[PDB]
RNA sequence: AAUCCGCCUCCCAACAAGCUCUGCGUGGUGGGGAAGCCCGGGUGACAACCCCCCGAAGCCAGGGAGCCAAGAAAAGCCUCUAAGCACAACCUGCGGGAACCCGUACCGCAAACCGACACAGGUGGGCGGGUGCAAGAGCACUCAGGCGCGCGGGAGAA
RNA sequence: GAAUGCCGGCAUGAGUAACGAUAAAGAGGGUGAGAAUCCCUCUCGCCGUAAGCCCAAGGGUUCCUACGCAAUGGUCGUCAGCGUAGGGUUAGGCGGGACCUAAGGUGAAGCCGAAAGGCGUAGCCGAAGGGCAGCCGGUUAAUAUUCCGGCCCUUCCCGCAG
RNA sequence: AGCCGGUAGCGGGCGUGGAUCCCUGGAUGUCCGAAUGGGGGAACCCGGCCGGCGGGAACGCCGGUCACCGCGCGCGCGGGGGGAACCUGGGGAACUGAAACAUCUCAGUACCCAGAGGAGAGGAAAGAGAAAUCGACUCCCUGAGUAGCGGCGAGCGAAAGGGGACCAGCCUAAACCGUCCGGCUUGUCCGGGCGGGGUCGUGGGGCCCUCGGACCGAAUCCCCAGCCUAGCCGAAGCUGUUGGGAAGCAGCGCCAGAGAGGGUGAAAGCCCCGUAGGCGAAAGGUGGGGGGAUAGGUGAGGGUACCCGAGUACCCCGUGGUUCGUGGAGCCAUGGGGGAAUCUGGGCGGACCACCGCCUAAGGCUAAGUACUCCGGGUGACCGAUAGCGCACCAGUAC
């Protein structure tokens, strides 16, 4: 994930509601499981994508937490 | 064998000093010490039972401060005490110290 | 946030685990803390099936060394889930 | 906080000491943790390679070995002379490397 | 508190019965299935699966008798009632659903446990076949099963 | 230069004692760079109230398979409880917990003690005792009262009927 | 301007649209641990209540919440545990020394325990002690191994005063006034709370008359400088030569508020990192310095004799502290018994008495100068792998 993609992901995440952020985290966690399954059968040469998704999820939960603190 | 709830008098450590011989004041050679060993002096603790706001209250107090319990009872007459437990009555009396 | 995809980590890749597909028993690595009841729900909402039986066993990590450094592989937990008659989990049918 | 490097990939540097003293070349790579640079066509060494997929036929390759960063000096692109570097605060005001002999930018 | 339990009295029943519970046998049904031969598996085989005898220290069990040294508790269970509540609640039958956590590999009289050792030592419970010897868990041999003890080859003195 | 000094290294004794039960071995075939020592077959011997089988402690992957032999193994080693790697432990009914209490421990109330702390009816904790529902067979290289097959069973929730 | 820790590689990615990295704040933070729903053999197990998830009632999962004690009107605030030394308090040895040993010594040390905090203790005279005197306390020097204490043995060992460091002083109780509450023995009452008043030794205060009407200022709060937690700029050398290599040798230069030091292929002021001299914080911490608030602070006579800290002083008995070991044994402290007074009161000046003076007990607080070094930095006629920490290294490890 490039910096520009990270900035853009944060901007778009900060426009979603808590309910929308939760559905998206849930979708990305199933995406992360699918990456796991492909990794375990040696079919994921682009292994950087596992780190990328996990930090995407972290960023989403961080914004989810922002919206719920106040 | 403990602590006076009124004065705070507490067991202290004192030496027991065994002496021999005639004192110099009586024309003797002088007193010699055949032993010094630690011991404890206790407060003269006794029980003082007393009725305050219809409830029996018990104090463990050095005999020297027995009258101080009754003073606390006298001063207790000006207190909103009825309906309370013995533990709670006791705390009030002691607060007037 | 806790989801079905935090409970189901990876499939178990072995001859013994593959032997179970032919009768609807699929074997996963599950989170060591995960309960049979929550593994049931996790499998069902991930793979769109009905679970009628769950077996679990802890798999202790193997002690291993690299030179002078003795260590341990992480502990793990296996779940065998039985799916309703006629159902299948195509992701594992794989093979 | 960070290793100080008076030279970067890839400006033009003079190799002012060692067997290759006098050579001019581009900095291909900078290795801060070794305080070393790799200058194109300088510090060449023969490395043994096994018969392998990467190197069939095997034999040897030629490699650029790192040079201590203090052995190297940038060539100013304005006056074309080897120079110590100075710092200049622009009007931005960002900071830039500038040649010490004239005053041209090195970047 | 009590309709229960205890105590007193009467009636019937009483070593019978009745109710109840357990063991064993049978029981729709499901299995197993040898020697030998052939390369753990195939065959034997549509295997047969019956009769007699011996017989426990185990089971029926909370059995019986004798004895003095006079031989846990609590819950489950049943019964009684109190607040309550009596459209609830509990009981019986039936039906559908629900049923979590941890252990399970392997050694285990030992080379994997305790003894610094792959140590002639120590380690609690159960099964422990057959024949003969008066009996037996003794002794000799031997079944199933397991071993020849993790240096050997000679020689044939003190 | 000495302290039966301290730490380390290396000698002598010495190719010496020993190689850990006197139950015991022989041959043929195979593998391999290498075989008394590994695998296979035949023969021989030893245990058989065990030197066989099952369980509880304790131990903690030593289990199975492939590839290995520097070291570990009192010799050897192609072998192994050894090195590397992969695999392997499946339960409402077995054991323990969501049940009970024993000694004992802890401990509302309460009692005592310079402090720390010591006690203490109830209660709670505490088991290999009480209580509680699964038998037989098949299957894996390695688990099975756990998987499967057959025939049974327990509790909880809801519902119906009585 | 490179980067994805030590860590290379495989297989993939990121960065001047500013990454990696460093600092500050925030978010997340499984389980155990004071551990605190309950239990427990720490890191496991088992619950109640509210809300949510699944087909969900049984079952399970997610979020919140639920220990105990103290204080204050079911709810709030506080406590618990830890910290290398340092500190205070409560307890408290022995070897040893006395060339034996008991008093005595070691030593109120070691150690146990409770508590404290960046310090802690102490502290604003019921002091000292002879100066017609001094003026809280702490800490250093000195007084002084003096005075003394001592089986007058071994040994133990002050204080005043002088020189310095620092500097600071406050709040209450009681008389009297007011108010609220309740007691029962009805008011001119007694008691409890709160507010006012008052705080001293030339004695001070209360009340009552007579007389008189702005300046100080915190140890508390606010702001700021300064400081810390990242960083940044920083002068001046080329050539030849021997050599693997120059920084050595040679020639000619240059800088210097910088010729401390460490690197670079050897021995470099001018190659690199620095050094002298300067510069720097949005954020958090600090802020004893500067500024500003606020709290608090403030007369004189005369009379009155109302108050001035009680089981206390004081005496006696048993002890401790002190240089003081029973001594002529005062002083300070107090376990037991007896037991006052309110300034014409009381304690002290080493038995005691008189005289002469000093001081104001039985309530509380109080910076700074002082101690220590887990932590960061600087510096060594400190060590240099048997040394130096037990550990230069995956050590409180292997064993
Ligand atoms: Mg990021
Ligand atoms: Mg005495
Ligand atoms: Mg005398
Ligand atoms: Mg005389
Ligand atoms: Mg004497
Ligand atoms: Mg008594
Ligand atoms: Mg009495
Ligand atoms: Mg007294
Ligand atoms: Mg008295
Ligand atoms: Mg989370
Ligand atoms: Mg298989
Ligand atoms: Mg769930
Ligand atoms: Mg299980
Ligand atoms: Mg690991
Ligand atoms: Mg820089
Ligand atoms: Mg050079
Ligand atoms: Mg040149
Ligand atoms: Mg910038
Ligand atoms: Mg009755
Ligand atoms: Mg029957
Ligand atoms: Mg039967
Ligand atoms: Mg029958
Ligand atoms: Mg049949
Ligand atoms: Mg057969
Ligand atoms: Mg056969
Ligand atoms: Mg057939
Ligand atoms: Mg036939
Ligand atoms: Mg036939
Ligand atoms: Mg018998
Ligand atoms: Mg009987
Ligand atoms: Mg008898
Ligand atoms: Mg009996
Ligand atoms: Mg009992
Ligand atoms: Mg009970
Ligand atoms: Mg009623
Ligand atoms: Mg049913
Ligand atoms: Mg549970
Ligand atoms: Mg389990
Ligand atoms: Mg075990
Ligand atoms: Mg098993
Ligand atoms: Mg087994
Ligand atoms: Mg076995
Ligand atoms: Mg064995
Ligand atoms: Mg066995
Ligand atoms: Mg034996
Ligand atoms: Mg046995
Ligand atoms: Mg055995
Ligand atoms: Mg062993
Ligand atoms: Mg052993
Ligand atoms: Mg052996
Ligand atoms: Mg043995
Ligand atoms: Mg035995
Ligand atoms: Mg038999
Ligand atoms: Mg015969
Ligand atoms: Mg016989
Ligand atoms: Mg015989
Ligand atoms: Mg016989
Ligand atoms: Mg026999
Ligand atoms: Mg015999
Ligand atoms: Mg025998
Ligand atoms: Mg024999
Ligand atoms: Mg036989
Ligand atoms: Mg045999
Ligand atoms: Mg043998
Ligand atoms: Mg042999
Ligand atoms: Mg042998
Ligand atoms: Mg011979
Ligand atoms: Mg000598
Ligand atoms: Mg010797
Ligand atoms: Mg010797
Ligand atoms: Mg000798
Ligand atoms: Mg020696
Ligand atoms: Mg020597
Ligand atoms: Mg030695
Ligand atoms: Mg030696
Ligand atoms: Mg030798
Ligand atoms: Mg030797
Ligand atoms: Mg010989
Ligand atoms: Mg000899
Ligand atoms: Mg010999
Ligand atoms: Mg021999
Ligand atoms: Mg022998
Ligand atoms: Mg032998
Ligand atoms: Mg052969
Ligand atoms: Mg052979
Ligand atoms: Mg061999
Ligand atoms: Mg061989
Ligand atoms: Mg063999
Ligand atoms: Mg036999
Ligand atoms: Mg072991
Ligand atoms: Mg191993
Ligand atoms: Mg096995
Ligand atoms: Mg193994
Ligand atoms: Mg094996
Ligand atoms: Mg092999
Ligand atoms: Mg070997
Ligand atoms: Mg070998
Ligand atoms: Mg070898
Ligand atoms: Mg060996
Ligand atoms: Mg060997
Ligand atoms: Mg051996
Ligand atoms: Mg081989
Ligand atoms: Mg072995
Ligand atoms: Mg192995
Ligand atoms: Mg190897
Ligand atoms: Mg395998
Ligand atoms: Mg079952
Ligand atoms: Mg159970
Ligand atoms: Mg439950
Ligand atoms: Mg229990
Ligand atoms: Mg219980
Ligand atoms: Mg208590
Ligand atoms: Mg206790
Ligand atoms: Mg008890
Ligand atoms: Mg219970
Ligand atoms: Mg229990
Ligand atoms: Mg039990
Ligand atoms: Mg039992
Ligand atoms: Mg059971
Ligand atoms: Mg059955
Ligand atoms: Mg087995
Ligand atoms: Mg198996
Ligand atoms: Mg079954
Ligand atoms: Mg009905
Ligand atoms: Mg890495
Ligand atoms: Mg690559
Ligand atoms: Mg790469
Ligand atoms: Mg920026
Ligand atoms: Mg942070
Ligand atoms: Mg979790
Ligand atoms: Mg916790
Ligand atoms: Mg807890
Ligand atoms: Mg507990
Ligand atoms: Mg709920
Ligand atoms: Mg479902
Ligand atoms: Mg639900
Ligand atoms: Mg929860
Ligand atoms: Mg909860
Ligand atoms: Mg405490
Ligand atoms: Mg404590
Ligand atoms: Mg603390
Ligand atoms: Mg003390
Ligand atoms: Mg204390
Ligand atoms: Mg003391
Ligand atoms: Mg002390
Ligand atoms: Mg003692
Ligand atoms: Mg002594
Ligand atoms: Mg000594
Ligand atoms: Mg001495
Ligand atoms: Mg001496
Ligand atoms: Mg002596
Ligand atoms: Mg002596
Ligand atoms: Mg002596
Ligand atoms: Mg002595
Ligand atoms: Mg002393
Ligand atoms: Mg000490
Ligand atoms: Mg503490
Ligand atoms: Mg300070
Ligand atoms: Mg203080
Ligand atoms: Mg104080
Ligand atoms: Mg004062
Ligand atoms: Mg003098
Ligand atoms: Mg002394
Ligand atoms: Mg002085
Ligand atoms: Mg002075
Ligand atoms: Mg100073
Ligand atoms: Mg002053
Ligand atoms: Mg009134
Ligand atoms: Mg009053
Ligand atoms: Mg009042
Ligand atoms: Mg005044
Ligand atoms: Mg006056
Ligand atoms: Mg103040
Ligand atoms: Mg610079
Ligand atoms: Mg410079
Ligand atoms: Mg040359
Ligand atoms: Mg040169
Ligand atoms: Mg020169
Ligand atoms: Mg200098
Ligand atoms: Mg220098
Ligand atoms: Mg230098
Ligand atoms: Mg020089
Ligand atoms: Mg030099
Ligand atoms: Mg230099
Ligand atoms: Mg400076
Ligand atoms: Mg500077
Ligand atoms: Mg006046
Ligand atoms: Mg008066
Ligand atoms: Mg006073
Ligand atoms: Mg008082
Ligand atoms: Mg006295
Ligand atoms: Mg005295
Ligand atoms: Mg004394
Ligand atoms: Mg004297
Ligand atoms: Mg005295
Ligand atoms: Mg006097
Ligand atoms: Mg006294
Ligand atoms: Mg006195
Ligand atoms: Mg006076
Ligand atoms: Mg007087
Ligand atoms: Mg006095
Ligand atoms: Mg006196
Ligand atoms: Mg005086
Ligand atoms: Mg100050
Ligand atoms: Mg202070
Ligand atoms: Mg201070
Ligand atoms: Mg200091
Ligand atoms: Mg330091
Ligand atoms: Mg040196
Ligand atoms: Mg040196
Ligand atoms: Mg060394
Ligand atoms: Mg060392
Ligand atoms: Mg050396
Ligand atoms: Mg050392
Ligand atoms: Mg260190
Ligand atoms: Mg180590
Ligand atoms: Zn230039």
């Amino acid at each position: 994930m490039k910096l520009s993609e990270v900035r853009k992901q944060l901007e778009e995440a900060r426009k979603l509601s808590p309910v929308e952020l939760e559905k998206l985290v849930r979708e990305k966690k199933r995406e992360l499981m699918e990456l796991r399954f492909q990794a375990s059968i040696g079919q994921l040469s682009q292994n950087h994508k596992i780190r990328d998704l996990k930090r995407q999820i972290a960023r989403l939960l961080t914004v989810l937490n922002e919206k719920r603190r106040q | 064998s403990k602590v006076c709830e009124i004065s705070g008098k507490r067991p202290i450590v004192a030496n027991s000093i065994q002496r021999r011989g005639k004192a110099k004041r009586e024309g003797g050679v002088g007193k010699k010490t055949t032993g010094i060993s630690k011991r404890r002096q206790y407060p003269n603790l006794q029980k003082v039972r007393v009725r305050v706001a219809g409830q029996e209250i018990t104090f463990r107090v050095a005999a020297s401060h027995i009258p101080k319990v009754y003073e606390l009872v006298e001063r207790a007459k000006g207190l909103k005490l009825e309906g309370l437990s013995p533990k709670e009555i006791k705390k009030e009396l002691l607060k007037l110290l | 946030m806790k989801t079905a995809y935090d409970v189901i980590l990876a499939p178990v890749l072995s001859e013994k685990a593959y032997a179970g597909f032919a009768e609807g028993k699929y074997t996963f690595w599950v989170h060591p803390k995960a309960t049979k009841t929550e593994i049931k729900n996790a499998v069902e909402t991930a793979f769109k099936v009905k679970v009628v039986k769950v077996n679990t066993l802890h798999v202790r990590g193997k002690k291993k060394r690299l030179g002078r450094y003795l260590g341990k592989r992480p502990d793990r937990k296996k779940a065998i889930v039985q799916v309703a008659p006629g159902q299948k989990i195509e992701a594992l049918e794989g093979l | 906080m960070r290793v100080k490097m008076h030279v970067k990939k890839g400006d033009t540097v003079l190799v002012a000491s060692g067997k290759y003293k006098g050579r001019v070349g581009k900095v291909k790579e900078v290795l801060p943790k070794k305080y070393a640079v790799i200058v194109e066509g300088v510090n060449i060494v023969k490395k043994a390679v096994r018969v392998s997929p990467k190197y069939p036929q095997g034999g040897f390759i030629e490699k650029e070995a790192p040079l201590h960063a203090s052995k190297v000096r940038p060539i100013c692109p304005a006056c074309g002379k080897p120079t110590r570097v100075r710092k200049k605060f622009l009007e931005n005001g960002k900071k830039i490397r500038v040649c010490a002999k004239c005053g041209g930018a090195l970047d």
